[PDB]
């Protein structure tokens, strides 16, 4: 059981990514996903999270009207659309999956909940 | 001979009109879009209901002939419509018992379900938005990472305004009382879990039933706490599929009520489909 995140690399300021967190042996349909990001030396805070109908997202304060998390159901795959990327988003991301929620309309931030985690992708600004 | 041609038009206009309802109905998620979509074209088909309503009255009256060929094919109409053919009746009595049908079938029928419809999914909008927004109740809390901490105040008041607002917002019938061994008929046909018969003063009320939200309203007072609670996992994730287990209710009782208008819809596009090959062959 595997989570997968893709499409980091190194942008300037400006641009643009669109993150891909992807699974094996492993549907994020079956709860809510999550994006997390630690900068080098700093603490782990959390990006955006999708509910499991995909129709309630939410985004942190630092990243509101930028960024758009969405559901590929069709391919299995969760994405994060990263706009207009400041250089402070410098930082590795994690996608990560709360097993414990089961409300399908809702999806948190919180870190103690997700306990299926990516290996992470850098991205740098 | 006017109001034949006028008549089997107005019959087709009800037909097509259907179609497109039937359309909205069968759509996944039943948002307030749809229900406007399917406000309009209900009022739709009562407007040519009315039109029929009075050129069959003319038909009665002038005593228009059904010619016996003509009077077989209703025989295909629907049971529900009560409508056999030939027999024994006048002109004038089946012309007035076809405005009958037409009229009882989008009284009783259409017009009840798309009100039962209309109430439980304004009802289940409000009640999907508050999971929604169930992360801004939700907080870390202990500081290991296995503990949450649950605003069960703020959550409770949320879940109680929204009893509070269809604690009275009737399924049948839209305004009306009804006697109590009516009222009992119909939430006895509907399901039973649906609804439940209330005395609205001088009469009975087939209401919206609020089981599914007093169970969530409980699982948050057997919680305890003073406003707030801290929950480890475990007991979250416990909590958590209560409340979704009551979703998945409230969405198939929608699925049933939706179902039960869908069917009035076939009973409807089946009349109206006879009563205009009837009305072609006159």
């Amino acid at each position: 059981l595997q989570l997968v995140e893709s499409g980091g690399g190194l942008v300037q300021p400006g641009g643009s990514l669109r993150l891909s967190c992807a699974a094996s042996g492993f549907t994020l349909d079956d709860q809510p996903i999550a994006w997390f990001r630690q900068a080098p030396g700093k603490e782990r805070e959390g990006v955006s999270c999708i509910s499991i109908d995909g129709n309630t997202q939410s985004y942190s304060d630092s990243v509101k009207g930028r960024f758009t998390i969405s559901r590929d159901t069709a391919n299995n795959r969760v994405h994060l659309q990263m706009n207009n990327l400041k250089p402070e988003d410098t930082a590795v991301y994690y996608c990560a999956a709360d097993r414990y929620t089961s409300v399908r309309q809702m999806c948190t931030m919180i870190e103690g909940l997700h306990r299926v985690w990516g290996q992470g992708t850098q991205v740098t600004v | 001979v006017s109001s034949l041609t006028m008549l089997n038009d107005t019959l087709h206009n009800i037909r097509t009109t259907n179609q497109a309802l039937k359309k909205e109905l069968s759509q996944k998620t039943l948002t307030k879009t749809s229900l406007e979509e399917i406000a309009l074209h209900s009022s739709q088909i009562s407007m040519d209901v009315n039109k029929s309503a009075q050129l069959l009255d003319i038909l009665s009256r002038n005593e228009y002939p059904i010619n016996k060929d003509a009077r077989e094919l209703l025989h295909s109409a629907p049971k529900e419509a009560e409508l056999d053919g030939d027999q024994m009746i006048s002109h004038r009595e089946l012309w007035a018992k076809i405005a009958n049908s037409i009229n009882d079938i989008n009284e009783q029928y259409l017009k009840v379900y798309e009100h039962a419809v209309s109430s439980y999914t304004q009802m289940y909008q409000d009640f999907s938005a508050v999971l929604s927004s169930l992360a801004g109740w939700i907080s870390p809390g202990g500081n290991d990472g296995n503990s949450v901490k649950l605003q069960v105040n703020s959550l409770k008041k949320a879940l109680e305004e929204l009893k509070e607002k269809y604690k009275d917002k009737p399924l049948y019938p839209a305004n009306n009382t009804v006697s109590q061994e009516q009222a009992n008929k119909w939430l006895t046909e509907l399901g039973g879990t649906i609804g439940k018969v209330s005395q609205k003063n001088g009469g009975y009320v087939v209401s919206i039933n609020m089981t599914p939200i007093d169970n969530m309203l409980k699982s948050l007072d057997n919680l305890g706490g003073n406003g707030e609670v801290v929950l480890d996992n475990a007991k979250y994730q416990a909590w958590n599929a209560g409340f979704s287990a009551e979703d998945e209710t409230m969405k198939n009782n929608l699925q049933t009520l939706v179902q039960k208008y869908s069917n009035a819809n076939s009973i409807f596009d089946n009349l109206v489909k006879v009563l205009s090959s009837t009305i072609s062959s006159s």
